[PDB]
């Protein structure tokens, strides 16, 4: 379906071009297969992010990565890649509004689910390759807020920093007040506990 | 035997209150930290403007890295000395370090004032991402 | 108190002045740049 | 040095000398087609290789969200405030920490260094 | 540091700036005017080209900063090259006072003819010790 | 030798089920591309570098 | 306010005010003692300096404070530095001798050259002394005095490395026996 | 046709696509030789599955 979308749009196939224009265009890869080139990559990236946030043609595990310095767009829909959710930020503002949280509070007897937040394009899955092309915000309450700006272009914001922890390391109270070898020791030992 | 049986009468501990310094001490530590941050910013903008000149037998990156390294080192040492000055006579950390039975002055400076610079291979944290240590920072940043 | 002062015993002619005056000029124009801020 | 292919079979033209006229002739091989060469120099390589990074700068980097943006260096073609500044950070490098600036205005990719 | 300079292994690659195989079949009128001025000063003495000289020019320009750093003069480098290659390389050097430190190499009068100069420069860049 | 170093560094490819490597232009010739300009057009997307 | 601010990075900005205030001699003495306590502290050197230019201004203005600045500089010339690289220490001492030459330009030649001859014959590297005499021979011009050659000539035979040098040898040999 | 670049294809006319892919591979090899693009890291987790 991604290739169908590209054929619908102005994606120039390799066999259908002279080589000379390749330097004046951006290469397009699909799971490591060069399919062709494109002239205005920014428009294509905007459209692809729009469609993934709308889940029209693209399921929300396909990662799109635009390397400007090499003029390349790599798209991966294969298995084995690892991603995590991240909130989307535009105009230095969260797309997550209080009405979304209100809909979340009534989850039972409402049938509003996480998949609606995925469907509304407020939270999107990002993989480690695409993370390279992200200016991420730790916390929205200070970093996106106006200040003597460290950065003024934040695309994504983390839901909560504590989710970097592991399943058996998350049980540590105040893990950021301990020498990290002690955190590894506790992670090892908690699996050995009795209960 | 005799020292333990006396220690029952005396007793020894370690508490949160043993890890507290004066508000003046924290303020002085924070002033030193902001001073070091501003100095590192000065060195960064000097290197950016091609105003930092390399030392003999060292490239510009080596000169900049050594300068910022020693800035953080003496800032950490000054904060540690200030923390050591703030300790009481009843501070159990000082009891355990002066006796030498456990810990060190570096450990007290770590717990109370500044954990300090982390290192891999003897250098600061490398750019695992392209020109970035983590996504939360901007590209081509060399701050502490 | 001590009356007039004896000028320094001149031992030579300065065909060129030391570079500290050049450093003075550079530091002065940098001070002007700061005052511009 | 100007690199040129054969006009008959598109293989590399190799320089050669004619002892009669004493002029460089870009002669092909496996096709015996000859051409008048004029550079008087077959090969140059700068071992200094202090190349201008502005050749390798690409104006599209104005679109990146991760690069730091300065508002204190107006452009020279349009005077646009916001400019994206960064370090080239290639090989033949890691001794020049200079900042290369790209004008952030659309369709004005004026690039410079300071 | 002077003694230190006499210990660190120096080669042509470390001190050279760039190289160019200019064609120049006529030694009198060289293809580069910049070459031609001091060449008229130097080929004013027609020496080792009166019999014949190669029709290939190898013009190498060297960094002044490394030469001042390593205390070298162009004359001793020319003597080292001559010791390395005998008559095989006629080396004609510009006076060591110009902006660029230039040196021309041609082949012996008794003499590949063009790729052999690539062999010469590739061998001389690293293997030669100054 | 004195001539391989003269020309300079070369590029090879060690193919699967082929113990010995081969040069790249040989592989491009094997894919039916004889024009070296066409071969570089697959590699060097400009010709002003 | 400037010396007690200590946040100070504004020193480059306050330089004109610093010099006009230094025109008062007591202010110059205060700046001298402040610079002494500042630079004399350990680990002061993490900068590509400026306080030494303040000492240059102090020596330029008031001749009476000439013995004081030298008494500081020689102290800074004999202090040993550990965390500074040896080449960095050498360049630091070269800067200190540049300040010594600036002081010498103001007519305080004899005690400075006497200390130089002392620390030669009594330690320091010959390179720094060669650099100092090169700087002195840069700006010097004839004519001279008997005591000046008495202090400056006998140091001038222990080395033979470099033409103002041979010019001075000819002048002093002909005129100043 | 088969054992080299299977993911590109095995058809008769994807030989041109395979040629372009090989040209891109050696192009990036050239860029690493000139350092126009940096070297890749085996431990960069984006190269993992
Ligand atoms: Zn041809
Ligand atoms: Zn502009």
């Amino acid at each position: 379906p991604i290739l169908e979308f590209l054929e619908e749009w102005s994606m120039e196939n390799l066999e259908e071009i002279s080589p000379a224009a390749i330097a004046d265009a951006t290469k397009i890869f699909v799971n490591g297969c060069w399919v062709g080139i494109h002239k205005d990559p920014e428009q294509l990236m905007n459209t692809l992010r729009k469609l993934r946030r709308q889940m029209d043609i693209i399921v929300s595990e396909v990662s799109m990565i635009r390397d400007i310095r090499e003029r390349e767009i790599r798209i991966y829909t294969d298995a084995g890649r690892i991603c995590r959710p991240l909130l989307i930020v535009e105009k230095q503002k969260l797309l997550l509004k209080k009405r979304h949280i209100d809909q979340l509070k009534e989850r039972e007897y409402n049938n509003y689910s996480w998949q609606d937040l995925v469907a509304s394009g407020v939270v999107e899955y990002i993989d480690t390759l695409e993370e390279e092309t992200v200016m991420l915000a730790m916390t929205p309450d200070d970093l996106q807020e106006k200040e003597v700006a460290y950065c003024s272009t934040y695309t994504h914001c983390e839901i909560h920093p504590s989710m970097i922890l592991g399943v058996c390391a998350s049980i540590i109270p105040f893990p950021d007040h301990n020498q990290s070898p002690r955190n590894t020791y506790q992670s090892a030992m908690g699996k050995q506990a009795m209960g | 035997t005799v020292i333990n049986n006396w220690l029952l009468i005396e007793g020894h501990t370690i508490g949160i209150g043993d890890s507290i310094a004066d508000s003046k001490t924290y303020q002085d530590i924070q002033n030193t930290i902001k001073k070091a941050k501003q100095d590192v910013i000065e060195v960064i903008e000097k290197a950016h403007n091609n105003e930092l000149e390399p030392t003999p037998g060292n490239t510009l990156r080596q000169t900049f890295e050594n300068q910022v390294n020693r800035i953080l080192n003496d800032a950490r040492d000054k904060t540690g000395s200030s923390a050591q000055k703030s300790l009481s006579e009843y501070n159990n950390f000082k009891s355990m370090v002066v006796s030498g039975a456990k810990g060190s002055k570096i450990n007290i400076s770590q717990v109370i004032a500044v954990v300090g610079q982390q290192n891999v291979e003897g250098k600061r944290i490398p750019f695992g991402f392209k020109h970035r240590t983590l996504p939360h920072f901007i590209k081509d940043d060399y701050g502490p | 108190l001590a009356g007039p002062l004896t000028p320094p015993v001149k031992h030579f002619q300065l065909k060129r002045k030391p570079k500290s005056a050049t450093l003075r000029a550079e530091l002065l124009q940098k001070s002007t740049e700061t005052a511009q801020q | 040095v100007g690199i040129r292919f054969c006009q008959e079979c598109n293989n590399m033209l190799y320089p050669k000398e004619d002892k009669e006229n004493r002029i460089l002739l870009y002669a092909c091989r496996n096709c015996d087609y000859q051409q008048e060469a004029d550079n008087s120099c077959i090969y140059v390589n700068k071992i200094t290789h202090e190349v201008d990074e502005l050749t390798q700068i690409i104006a599209d980097v104005s679109q990146d969200p991760t690069l730091p943006r300065t508002e204190d260096h107006p452009c020279q073609k349009c005077g646009h405030k916001e400019a994206v500044f960064f370090q080239s950070h290639s090989a033949r490098a890691e001794d020049a920490m200079r900042l290369y600036y790209v004008c952030t205005a659309p369709h004005c990719g004026h690039r410079w260094t300071e | 540091k002077d003694i230190l300079c006499r210990l660190e292994h120096t080669t042509l690659r470390k001190v050279t700036a760039n190289t160019a195989i200019y064609y120049d079949p006529n030694p009198q009128s060289t293809v580069v005017a910049e070459d031609q001025e001091w060449v008229n000063v130097y080929y004013e003495m027609p020496d080792f080209d009166v019999a014949r000289i190669s029709p290939w020019l190898l013009r190498v320009e060297l960094d002044r900063k490394h030469m001042t750093d390593r205390k070298l003069t162009m004359e001793q480098i020319a003597e080292k090259i001559n010791a390395g290659f005998g008559d095989d390389l006629n080396c004609i050097f510009n006076d060591d006072n110009a902006e660029k430190l230039v040196l021309r190499i041609r082949i012996m009068n008794s003499d590949d003819d063009d790729v052999f100069l690539r062999c010469i420069e590739s061998n001389m860049l690293t293997d030669m010790t100054l | 030798g004195a001539k391989k170093s003269a020309i300079g560094q070369r590029i090879v490819a060690t193919l699967p089920y082929i113990k010995q490597e081969v040069p790249i232009i040989i592989v491009f010739r094997a894919l039916g591309f004889v024009s070296d300009r066409d071969i570089l057009e697959h590699i060097i997307y400009d010709f002003e570098d | 306010n400037l010396c007690c601010n200590e946040n100070a990075s504004e020193l480059v900005a306050e330089l004109s005010t610093l010099y006009q205030c230094i025109r008062f001699p007591v202010v110059a003495m205060g700046v001298l003692k402040w610079v002494d306590w500042t630079v004399s502290e350990p680990r002061y050197f993490q900068l590509q300096p400026v306080h030494l230019a303040l000492l240059d201004e102090i020596s330029t203005c008031h001749q009476l404070l000439h013995p004081q600045v030298l008494q500081l500089l020689v102290k800074l010339f004999e202090t040993e530095h550990s965390q500074l690289d040896v080449m960095e220490q050498l360049e630091l001492k070269k800067t200190l001798l540049d300040r010594m030459v600036h002081l010498l330009s103001r007519g305080y030649v004899l005690p400075v050259v006497s200390y130089i001859r002392k620390c030669l014959e009594k330690d320091t590297d010959i390179s720094l002394i060669r650099y100092f005499v090169t700087e002195v021979l840069d700006v010097i011009a004839p004519p001279y005095t008997s005591d000046f050659v008495q202090l400056f000539l006998p140091i001038l035979e222990n080395d033979s490395i470099a033409d103002p040098v041979t010019e001075f040898i000819a002048h002093c040999k002909s005129n100043f026996i | 046709q088969k054992e080299m670049l299977p993911h590109v294809g095995v058809s008769d006319f994807c030989e041109t696509k395979k040629a372009y892919f090989l040209g891109y591979m050696v192009h990036r090899l050239l860029l690493a030789a000139l350092g126009r693009r940096e070297l890749d890291d085996r431990d960069h987790y984006g190269n993992k599955r």
